[PDB]
């Protein structure tokens, strides 16, 4: 992916993430919990939303016969007309194959700038106090309770607190 | 032995695929169609003024063949041609036919309006035939007179008749011209004389002369042309004319519908073919490209699958 | 306490509103409009060396009504119509009418060569009429005569004439055919024999019959005088054989070049350049699109059934909140 | 957006800055001072500019009349160019709605990566001198005089001369 | 570039290299050396080749002669078909002059996103015992010999091995 | 002092330049064209049972004029006419001639059906002529008949021949109107009293009147035709002067007609024809001619348009 974040370095999905699109496992003293993201979720499920707002639609034309269904018309005129509707049939498969697949290349790397930029966040939120795995993980080097997990999540986690202890746990 | 948090995105079971400008395979967790296929069985004129003509064809409502005679006039936004309709009772054909029908089907409604035409005595205006029945007996097109000499053999009297459009708008006056297949036939209904039919007016003119379908060789073929306003159109003729007792006047604009499908007033749609009604919200149809109203444009495709969500990979 | 280095950009107070493919509502530092609303009511024919018929039909430059006398002949770039123009100073139509006026609007000039064509002493060429009025005396067509028994009531002699294209590039032949309305006129002017009038050459070949019937009064007059048109290959000669009824080309027409055809209300302005015309004037956009109008001329902005598309020229506008 | 800093980790733009479209603020001893980054500012600038040179144009392509302005047309043939003019003005409307929809995404994002491409560029330099606050701007962890500033933004910063000092500032 | 690896931080590309498109020198004390990236490589290389799959074919549509090579047709209906063929061909070039230069713009910054993922991957990788130095390259702060790099490449350096060895030299 | 390890791409000496939506002079390392500009001369006919018309026009192939003698008959799925092809050996022309010429190209073949007309002793069938040569003498359109009085100046019997459609599909018969120059030529062969001919089926009916010097003849034989539907029958009254079917046409099928003056090739293969020969290439877009025939490549104003396969092309 251009990101690199979906079918990148995180190795897979969850299926068992259901509450979101985007979300946090940790691992601490007290065991183990996943959580969604909430804001990260509604950016990419908004934009899509957008796309299907304009892409779902036909246009106010109006348009009348130019060919009888019961009856024959000139050969000539006939000729013309389904050489012209052969030739804008062809323009309007062209532009809806080319529409939906460069939609769906936007959509799928949109959604991985998405995941990367939660991932950047937390990574600089974290600054000095934990390292990355290169699997989407950060190992925090130092006790992190389930108030410093849910700091991490709701970006209320203060560096400075922990700073000192993790920078001996990380240089031993 | 160090704490540890995980960042990481949803996936399913069951992913869809769908085409990209690199990938023709790609799975994602949802996508949705853009190209409708299935089509409504029937014609939804809810909030619709329509008329269905049935065994009417567009052409009969001007001559006003029988089977036409509900339809004769009125006021619509939607015209619904059927098929094997009707429009001469009497054996023949119009020339520029399919050019009237079309219009016919552009228009929002129909006036009639008199021509006002009077014959001397020595003509018969209500000739009547078996092919067009009404109120089981012997008639004839309601908006047409069959002029022939009322002493069977005696030569039809010269006759000049003349229509002027007193409205502010065009008017579509249509005639007969009555061809016989045997010279006993003719002399017997408009006289030995060679018979002459010249019709004027500032936009047209023309001449006409009377040269096995339901046992008759004899023909009744049709003329029209629109006669403008202010101006007037005379009909110069020793026999062999079918007369305009009335001319008609196409009243705004309407969306001609041809489709063998029932009417429904209960569903709504702009989207119309022979097959029914398209109400699909999409944006492409590859059900016909012989579509009128507002419509998804036809596209050679089954399916295209636009992606609602990201790469599914699973496990 | 420690020294910092903070990376930033711009924003402004006032910000676009433009549409993504995600966001209908997307705030942007500057945009810029793609369709053209504004139109010129005038026809900028600056550097172009354009002929502005006035009340003259493009139909009447080939046959010569009265109105069309100062556009007879000439060369140009572009041909502007107007509405009410006069073609037919004589009540008539021509069959294929439309397609004649595109073939003379597609033209870039007019020549005009003599057909020569001569007749018998028991013809009158110069038939006239109080319908087509020159020099405020009665006249007719320029470009045609009117071929009428000399001695009223005489049947018309079978004539033949026959125009040769001495030239290198193909020539415009029109000829119109009387017909009356009352079967006195017919026989006082052309006799009372059947008439029947023959054209041929190589390409084309016709036959027309005078048509005599009882029709409403224009310019107080019921008969009319309909007419036709072909070309006529270089080297190659087209023969008229008539008994009467044919109104004959005295000269036929030569097309050159090619210009470009404007029908338009609007008036002319040589100080203003323009490449693109409508009815209501002139379009100098630079722009993609325009709204304007569907019917256009020349090279063009495409129509779109849009108001305004704004085109992003800046990043997304981020204010300092307050 | 896809780089998440425009709209994004950076928390707004500078009215202030009418020089440039990316640019630094400072915090040193001496007090605070604004610079616009040249390069960068222009890179952005000139894509724009190549985009209006390719979009702001008509076709060469000289068309005639086919409908007459002051005449009626044969009905048939007229109905066939109704039909024929208002499929091309849907083609035209929706090619115009796209490559606007689609040029305005791309734009944004565009100017989003240039940001960060700078943000990079910087982060780089100073290599283990200064930390992310997350905020866009670098803690730099020594004295950074006017002409040190002055070196960040001419690319002229070299790391090792203040490495020492930095990374104790750092591990205190 | 978008991802700014390309035409970017990578002052140049390697006309030595070929035998792939992405890769590797490194320098020891053994000496130097240079290999592909097989996998970075491919990537790139397949979504060019799904673009051709998609760009280079014509439609199954059969058309018929509506004009005549060797007569004239009614001036009329010929003025009604030079429209609309013009008209069709308007669209066909614009719509083929925006699909290559829409499919260049995204060639190139899908090959600049594969650089920038590579680069990422291996910065992960080597985690505390390696420092960016701006152009593309880790200065690694411990004796690295070739299966040392050849384990970089691979995907199976394991930065605890050398963790110890590495944060010395750094600290100094 | 450090170990390192450094990331980096391939490039190439030769670069080619491509468009982008920025930058309209953008070098990378490898395009590929998308427009073709190279046409092959000739019409690649490899699998296609074709019939290259040569000097014979399509309508010439139904009343059959001496050129067309070849091509009276046969099936096909492609038709090539060629510039200057010959129709009328007798100076004429057909009435609706394009209209018939499209409705033959259109075709995938042709069946003939002799209409079995038969005449009085009083009439001469094989009437012949110098301007229609065939096997080095006189003769005339092989589909027709030329029908004169047989005692020179004998005023032409009143003749009635008709003509039922057997078939369950439409017939294409056409007939052709004799009209001389000089009333001292139509008394040798026709009488002085008024010529009127009649042909009459269920779909239309008309009746034509006999009224300069081309290949040294000031007489013309007009042709004129419709379509005779299954079951239907048509009958031709004439008291001389008509051109009277020998045979009626059936078309059989439809088949892709070419104008192009190119020659043949049953080596190569193609979908794709114009004026100029054929366009094999599998690219998407084509500027040789907009006036192009079966399923082809879009005509683009373009001369090329380079399509990136490759990353930018930054050189050492
Ligand atoms: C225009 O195209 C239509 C549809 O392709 C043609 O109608 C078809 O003609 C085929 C081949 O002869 C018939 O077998 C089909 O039954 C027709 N299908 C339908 C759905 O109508 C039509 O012939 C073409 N118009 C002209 C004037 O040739
Ligand atoms: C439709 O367009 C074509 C091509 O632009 C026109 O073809 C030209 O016709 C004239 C004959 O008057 C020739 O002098 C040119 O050499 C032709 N060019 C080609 C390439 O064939 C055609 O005339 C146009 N049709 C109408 C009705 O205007
Ligand atoms: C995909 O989105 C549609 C539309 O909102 C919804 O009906 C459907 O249930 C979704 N599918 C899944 C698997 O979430
Ligand atoms: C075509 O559309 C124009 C513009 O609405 C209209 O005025 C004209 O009457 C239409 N032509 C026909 C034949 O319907
Ligand atoms: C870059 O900026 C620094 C600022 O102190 C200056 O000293 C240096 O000379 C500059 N380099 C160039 C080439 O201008
Ligand atoms: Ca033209």
């Amino acid at each position: 992916g251009l990101f690199g974040a979906i079918a990148g370095f995180i190795e897979n999905g969850w299926e068992g993430m259901v509450d979101g699109w985007y979300g946090f496992r940790h691992q601490n003293a007290q065991g183990t919990g996943q959580a969604a993201d909430y804001k990260s979720t509604q950016a990419a499920i908004d934009q899509i939303t957008g796309k299907l707002n304009r892409i779902i639609k036909k246009t106010n034309t109006e348009f009348e016969s130019i060919e009888s269904e019961f009856s024959e018309i000139d050969h000539q005129i006939g000729n013309v007309i389904n050489w012209t509707k052969d030739s804008i049939t062809d323009i309007w498969t062209y532009q809806a194959e080319l529409l939906v697949a460069m939609e769906n290349q936007h959509t799928i790397d949109m959604a991985d700038s998405e995941m990367l930029n939660l991932y950047e966040r937390v990574r600089k939120q974290l600054r000095q106090n934990a390292e990355e795995d290169g699997k989407g993980c950060f190992e925090i080097y130092h006790a992190c309770d389930d108030s410093c997990m849910e700091s991490i999540r709701n970006n209320t986690y203060d560096h400075s607190q922990y700073r000192e202890e993790a920078l001996l746990n990380r240089l031993n | 032995d160090p704490d540890k948090i995980c960042l990481g995105h949803h996936a399913v079971a069951n992913g869809t695929i769908v085409k990209t400008l690199t990938n023709e395979q790609e799975e994602v967790t949802n996508a949705t169609e853009t190209v409708e296929s299935t089509s409504l069985n029937r014609l939804c004129m809810k909030g619709r003024n329509h008329k269905d003509l049935g065994n009417c064809h567009p052409i009969g409502m001007l001559i006003g063949t029988p089977a036409c005679d509900l339809h004769l006039t009125g006021t619509w936004d939607t015209l619904i041609e059927r098929k094997n309709a009707i429009a001469y009772c009497y054996p023949g054909a119009t020339v520029n036919e399919e050019a009237l029908r079309q219009k016919i089907m552009e228009s929002g409604g129909i006036s009639k309006i008199n021509t006002g035409f009077t014959y001397g005595s020595s003509i018969n205006s209500a000739g009547t035939t078996k092919a067009c029945m009404r109120n089981g007996g012997n008639s004839f097109y309601a908006e047409l007179k069959w002029l022939v000499s009322k002493n069977k053999g005696q030569n039809f009297p010269q006759t000049t008749n003349t229509y002027r459009n007193a409205d502010t708008a065009e008017h579509l006056i249509m005639w007969g011209i009555h061809h016989p297949s045997s010279t006993q036939e003719k002399n017997d209904l408009y006289g030995t004389q060679s018979l002459s039919i010249s019709v004027g007016s500032s936009t047209y003119k023309n001449n006409f002369v009377p040269v096995q379908v339901n046992g008759l060789s004899s023909r009744i073929d049709f003329h029209w042309t629109l006669v403008q306003p202010g101006d007037k159109i005379t009909f110069s003729h020793n026999g062999g004319l079918i007369a305009p007792s009335r001319v008609s006047k196409l009243i705004g604009r309407g969306l001609g519908i041809q489709s063998e499908a029932p009417i429904d007033n209960s569903c709504e749609s702009k989207c119309f073919w022979r097959g029914g009604s398209i109400n699909t919200r999409l944006p492409f149809q590859n059900l016909s490209p012989r579509t009128v109203g507002q419509c998804p444009k036809y596209v050679n495709k089954k399916s295209l699958m636009l992606a609602t969500g990201m790469r599914n990979v699973p496990e």
